[PDB]
């Protein structure tokens, strides 16, 4: 299960 | 910061009216939602916006307009209000992809009440009652209650203030205006507040004691048929004095 | 029916622990949020969990139990002002919609020392055609009821903080308009406690 | 840009035994960027029926992809991989040997 | 034995060509369970393993939703990035993105890691204690500073310790068949001669999982690195592995040398000499 959160950089 | 920020705080409106419920926020937040609540549902989803520029629907969108040109506002408007958007419209905002601690946070809200034609508006009377003799005698202690009655919409803020300056510090207000015959939706409503003092407070005629109500209502703007006064948004209070017994 | 909540309402005395349950039935929900909401206002965050066991902030304490599916809320230490409804929120990333549930509606009643039960007539400083009963210093054990014939309007029971004796009591009001009713007569529909003094 | 020339690896999933059907793997691996043709031949004919693994990366940010076609092996056939990329001044064949 | 699970995102400019290319491939150990590719039909997370097709639509339909969330983020960074070290518009350029956890065969949390690459060397990695950065450059610097602000490292550690760990287990019960088994490689040795001085000895390992395996060569005792020619481990195909290694003779002297294998699936370590 992928991660929930991904923020740009 | 200042967060999530809503207007207006409350609003009258007739069927057929167009209205807009602004809505901004501080933390260049990419997500915004709008919602309802209601008595029986709780929290239903309007419209909702995972971006600047671009928008979708959520469970409850009929009747009910949204845009978003700019990261900062999410205005929703109502184009032909209806007696079934008669509601709480909240604002929500959340950090999508930019800044991912995953809080969302609320707006302030509006309180939003349509209404078939705007002749059942009615400000509120307001009456102070001073505390019962046999009360001082019993407790030492003095108990004023403010009545606010006849009101339609709902909207009413109440303080007391005492001396000038207002008071919290031995209130209890309603939570919520009771409705004076739960038989229609035209039916208006009565609010009850408490204010308690000691016996030598109350018994200073130098005291000077007062019930506020703040009223939300028509504008001046508005066009206004009745021989009775135009209803306008306004402050009602009522007033007692210190009393030497 | 996503998110369950607890039904309601939840009364507890001050200084006790209201603890708040919470199921979800959406296995990879990854965030679970608290709020609290007075009513006429709005949403207010108040506690974030994140992995299996403990949070502990002030008063608040939230656990969650994804393998159970249960997100709870402890609030050690009651004031009365804890007094709101308390909304349970789930979601599972960034772009998946907070799913909320109904709410319980937590009331916190306050320690009275020595009541004493009284309904007093008051009368208006000016000019209104109504007269008021209130109903005073009693039992936060005590209820209060709603009927009659629909002339008569019975608020419900509310406290106040007097910041001077450290003073916290109960009442209700009641008043009718045009009518001939009294005191003695108008809290009929409740069970008001054996020793309520009625003034003469 | 950071580049890196292709391993590439000429094989079969089983041991090749004439007239039994079998699997034709060209295995690239070790390659950046990920821009890269890979076609399979017999008797330097293109195959057309030809699968690819997903992309994906090793320890040291390397890609790696695994082409495979369904065949029958014989004496005489010759089978090879044509692999181009950036790194390479012209396309590369590299034929199947049998006993490896 | 340990187990993983592991995450691996592509992501490159097309410039002139269009937005860019996106490829996430889910693996649990050394078997890919799903993909979604930017350029697939479906525009959905894809199964790739029997065993996964038993989760729910609300399942797919999510990790359709967070993998797009993904390519999103990398859609934006190679815009960041190229202005971050003042590139032209013209180029395509390339981000990679691996996170996953380790857990040992208690099944228990063993090590949590989030990688990232910019044009195939290192860009910012997620430290081994879950709370801090590693920086490659001035330029990571400044994504470091922002996702100190933004608390990534925070909801990446609650993930990794946590659901990274709970959805691995879940797949390896629910994969049982699958990943549960151990094949120890069947072995093999060929001879064929270079020179008329010389000869070349290969040791061969065939259908083996997983892929982690040693090959070595030695003679008489002190082991080889001088002539030895390792092959990279190459997957079968149908889920097996493959790998071989070669060293060059003074011919003669296939007598005194000799092959060791090392396995997970094997119960003794393998010693094979040329007969």
């Amino acid at each position: 299960l992928l991660f929930g959160f991904p923020v740009y950089v | 910061n200042a967060g999530v920020t809503q207007t207006p705080k409350f609003q009258v409106l007739k069927t057929g009216q167009s209205m807009t419920l602004q809505c901004a926020q501080d933390m260049n937040h990419e997500y915004m939602s709008w919602y309802r609540q209601d008595p029986g549902m709780g929290l239903r989803l309007i419209h909702y916006s995972v971006g600047a520029g671009i928008t979708d629907q959520g469970e409850v969108p009929n009747g009910y307009n949204v845009s978003r040109s700019t990261t900062e506002d999410f205005p929703l408007r109502l184009l032909s209000a209806a007696p079934s958007q008669t509601s709480v419209y909240f604002c929500a905002s959340r950090p999508g992809l930019a800044g991912g601690r995953p809080e969302q946070y609320f707006g302030p809200g509006t309180r939003l009440t349509v209404t078939e034609d705007l002749k059942n508006v009615f400000p509120p009377e307001v009456a102070v009652f001073e505390p019962s003799e046999a009360e001082i005698s019993h407790t030492q202690k003095a108990t004023l209650v403010c009545l606010a009655t006849g009101f339609y919409p709902d909207h009413v803020e109440l303080s007391w203030w005492v001396n000038g300056k207002e008071v919290h510090s031995g209130v209890s207000t309603d939570p919520q205006p009771l409705k004076e015959q739960p038989a229609l939706n035209d039916s208006r409503y009565a609010l009850s507040s408490r204010l308690r003092v000691s016996a030598t407070f109350w018994q200073n005629p130098r005291n000077h004691f007062r019930c506020q109500v703040q009223f939300y209502g028509l504008s001046e703007n508005d066009e206004w048929t009745q021989d009775r006064a135009k209803p306008v948004t306004q402050i009602v209070s009522a007033e007692a004095w210190g009393r030497a017994d | 029916k996503e998110v369950e909540q607890n039904s309601g309402p939840l009364s507890v005395p001050e200084g006790a622990i209201a603890s708040l349950n919470c199921t979800y039935s959406d296995r990879g929900s990854q965030s679970f949020f608290w709020y609290r909401q007075y009513s006429g206002k709005s949403p207010e965050l108040i506690m974030s969990i994140y992995s299996n066991g403990d949070k502990e902030d002030g008063r608040f304490t939230a656990q969650l139990n994804k393998a159970s599916q249960y997100v709870s809320l402890l609030i050690r230490d009651s004031q009365p002002s804890d007094s709101a409804t308390y909304l349970c929120a789930v979601t599972t990333d960034s772009w998946g919609k907070l799913q909320f549930g109904a709410g319980t509606q937590v009331v916190v009643t306050p320690d009275i020392q020595n009541p004493d039960p009284a309904v007093y007539q008051l009368r208006d400083s000016k000019s209104s055609d109504k007269s008021v009963c209130l109903f005073t210093d009693f039992d936060s054990q005590t209820n209060v009821s709603q009927s009659k014939d629909s002339d008569v309007y019975i608020t419900d029971k509310t406290v106040l903080d007097m910041r001077s004796m450290d003073f916290k009591s109960n009442s209700a009001v009641a008043w009718s308009n045009k009518s001939d009713f009294a005191c003695a007569n108008a809290f009929n529909n409740s069970i008001i406690p054996e020793d309520t003094f009625f003034p003469s | 840009m950071i580049q890196r020339t292709p391993k590439i690896q000429v094989y079969s999933r089983h041991p090749a035994e004439n007239g039994k059907s079998n699997f034709l793997n060209c295995y690239v691996s070790g390659f950046h960027p990920s821009d890269i043709e890979v076609d399979l031949l017999k008797n330097g004919e293109r195959i057309e029926k030809v699968e690819h693994s997903d992309l994906s990366f090793s320890k040291d940010w390397s890609f790696y992809l695994l082409y495979y076609t369904e065949f029958t092996p014989t004496e005489k056939d010759e089978y090879a991989c044509r692999v181009n990329h950036v790194t390479l001044s012209q396309p590369k064949i590299v034929k199947w040997d049998r006993d490896m | 034995g340990s187990h993983s699970m592991r995450y691996f995102f592509t992501s490159v400019s097309r410039p002139g060509r269009g937005e860019p290319r996106f490829i996430a491939v889910g693996y649990v150990d050394d078997t890919q369970f799903v993909r979604f590719d930017s350029d697939a039909a479906s525009q959905r997370m894809e199964p790739r393993a029997p065993w996964i097709e038993q989760e729910g639509p609300e399942y797919w339909d999510g990790e359709t939703r967070k993998v797009k969330a993904h390519s999103q983020t990398h859609r934006v960074d190679l815009g960041t990035l190229r202005g971050y070290y003042n590139q032209s518009e013209a180029g395509s350029h390339t981000v990679q993105r691996m996170y996953g956890c380790d857990v040992g065969s208690d099944w228990r949390f063993l090590r949590g890691y989030h990688q990232y690459a910019y044009d195939g060397k290192d860009y910012i990695a997620l430290k081994e204690d879950l709370r801090s950065w590693t920086a490659a450059d001035m330029a990571a610097q400044t994504t470091k500073h922002k996702w100190e602000a933004a608390h990534v490292a925070e909801q990446l550690r609650a993930y990794l310790e946590g659901t990274c760990v709970e959805w691995l287990r879940r797949y390896l019960e629910n994969g049982k068949e699958t990943l549960q088994r151990t094949d120890a490689p069947k072995t093999h040795m060929t001879h064929h001669a270079v020179s008329d001085h010389e000869a070349t000895l290969r040791c061969w390992a065939l259908s083996f999982y997983p892929a982690e395996i040693t090959l070595t060569w030695q003679r008489d005792g002190e082991d080889q690195t001088q002539d030895t020619e390792l092959v990279e481990t190459r997957p079968a195909g149908d889920g097996t592995f493959q790998k071989w290694a070669a060293v060059v003779v003074p011919s003669g002297q296939e007598q005194r040398y000799t092959c060791h294998v090392q396995h997970e699936g094997l119960p003794k370590p393998l010693t094979l000499r040329w007969e």
